[PDB]
């Protein structure tokens, strides 16, 4: 549950 | 549905007028519009939903850049310039290309010194030229003594205790973006917080919220337009995507001296207006807060969101190839659960 | 598909006949019988394919097992009999059934004594009822001595190294099952490694390899019916369940003293023959052997069946609720990866 | 990887 829900930083950029 | 143009200081007249703005299919309603020391507009921040502060002072020593100022003065680094045939100027990552040999982008990626940006820009508008540049570049330290001193002039205090107060991560980055008049940067989301601070000339932002992910169709995780929806705006397939018949937007047109709140998982479209000149803008972007120890359902749209990337990356780690995740997922599917 | 009925030894005639098998719409092809001496029946058990070995003695001392031997010797303990309308004995998994609060089994489960279930028996058939029974109760340390040296004089010299020999884990349990004439176990695939060694009458048995899944949609991991088809063998909804018309099941009917290998995962459907007598089956279900520190790719179907289910599972735990888990399935794939 | 393709001991019984 909390490994599933985790979130990355990416963006539209580099 | 971005709202009534603002009428500028001094009877200068409307600042724009909606023959700016492209025509879509789908309905908005506007983005609030508060100043920063009205408590509505710490209760939208903090439940995660868009605003436009107006007097935040965030970016005010930078209000007086334009073209001819910072190529005095952004130093001699190297800016990633964008080009492209259309208008919309789509994302993508460089590094996921090799998982999609087929894909080619519409936009490409030079690196150059400003100077030379503004050349390319003189160059084309002298001959009438069709061709659309956008720079995209996150601000380091190359950077010249007097941006430097208007970085350090930014309003700090306020937004670190913005930060502060909603348990946000590390600013990550400023990135600085400058456009041509009509540049569209199409629907999107992004995983962090983002303060977008207008520098110069006028963008529409049409936000929606993480709800909608069924609406607006992202590209599979493994592609290099993860994120960015599959949905032409100009041209929607209603056959492929039928649910963007049901999308509604949140609105709003920004000017110099003001500040989007564009929070994480919303989906976003940026446009700089007809025939408005270019566009100056630098955004603040910031890890979320972290998941809380205790999980409380109902999970929040943006977490379901996290759930259906992390399943697609963990697929595609599993099968070993990122081309396997679709079959597996209809498998999984049909006749099962549809 | 079964093959021509084997002719009975001393001249007794054809042992069944087609008559006795149900019709149904997909063609098979025979599954070897072979001895257990056949280098060929260790390549098929290695490969993890099905095999019918004619002479391994695994439960010799059972083939004189009849009811009257049971009543007498099988002790005083509970056994779990089954009861239905239809001649489809549909396996449901009570501890799910809150999960699901609209299925309702066709099937009842009732524990008694085995004089009870013989009882039974004779009371339907006395009456000419349609009522059908499948008694279905693994053994356990409640049996008689008489069954405890049965049990002993089994072929574990031959099974054991067969377990050694695979990798496989421990013996988990010898289901006993007992079934009216008629009666059929639908399809379905089990987790564990199966030797099947037939007692009493004939069996027909119809497999399907684990690269069949997308033709025999099982029911959702949550579901009580998790790990059977949803697919009416005997009026296929081919609207639901297209590629169900795609199938090609491997086929063979077993008798006194054969031994089928259902290798872990492999779909399989059982049926006591039409008029054929009551039936006497012990089962060996075996964990499978450890997966192995380095996966090796590509996949075989049975670990990437492995994969979607642990997927199901994640989901409604992450999700919190079990119903949930179709909606975000559908979310993830639609105008994404269909 | 090794996560995912475990797989489980459950059969038609108790
Ligand atoms: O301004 C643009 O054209 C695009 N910007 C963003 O998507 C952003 O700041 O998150
Ligand atoms: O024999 C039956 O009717 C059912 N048996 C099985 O599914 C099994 O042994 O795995
Ligand atoms: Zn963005
Ligand atoms: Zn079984």
């Amino acid at each position: 549950v909390k490994f599933l829900v985790q979130f990355g930083v990416n963006v539209n950029a580099a | 549905g971005s709202g009534e143009p603002r009428e500028e200081a001094g009877a200068l007249g409307p600042a724009w007028d909606e023959s700016q703005l492209r025509s879509y299919s789908f309905p908005t309603r506007p983005i609030p519009r508060l100043s920063q020391s009205d408590p509505r507009a710490e209760e939208l921040i903090e439940n995660e939903e868009p605003v436009v502060l107006t007097d935040t002072n965030l970016v005010y020593p930078a209000l007086k850049w334009d073209l001819e100022y910072l190529q005095e003065n952004i130093g001699n680094g190297d800016f990633s310039v964008y080009s492209a045939s259309t208008h919309k100027f789509l994302y993508y990552d460089e590094k996921k290309m090799a998982n999609f040999q087929n894909f080619k982008p519409r936009s490409n990626r030079e690196e150059m010194k400003f100077h030379e940006f503004v050349e390319k820009l003189q160059d084309i508008q002298q001959r009438g030229g069709e061709e659309r540049l956008y720079l995209q570049q996150t601000l380091n330290d190359t950077v010249g003594r007097k941006i430097v001193m208007d970085f350090l002039g930014f309003n700090w205090n306020w937004i670190n205790k913005q930060q502060g107060k909603r348990g946000w991560g590390q600013l990550t980055s400023n990135l600085l973006l400058i456009g041509m008049e009509g540049n569209v940067t199409p629907a999107h989301y992004d995983e962090q917080q983002n303060f977008f601070a207008q520098i110069k000339g006028y963008k529409r932002c049409i936000l929606f919220p993480p709800d909608q992910f069924e609406c607006l169709y992202p590209y599979p995780v493994h592609h290099p337009c993860d994120r960015q929806s599959q949905v032409d705006f100009d041209n929607p397939d209603y056959e492929r995507f039928p649910n963007f018949q049901n999308v509604v937007g949140y609105e709003t047109v920004v000017g110099p001296g003001d500040v989007l709140y564009i929070p994480m998982y919303w989906w976003h479209h940026i446009e700089s207006l007809l025939n408005g000149g270019i566009t100056i803008t630098v955004n603040f972007w910031y890890k979320g807060a972290p998941t809380p120890k205790r999980i409380e359902y109902p999970l929040k749209a943006h977490q379901k969101v996290a759930i259906m990337r992390n399943i697609e990356k963990m697929l595609g780690e599993a099968l070993g190839n990122p081309q396997e995740v679709g079959p597996l997922l209809n498998t999984m599917i049909k006749g099962r659960y549809n």
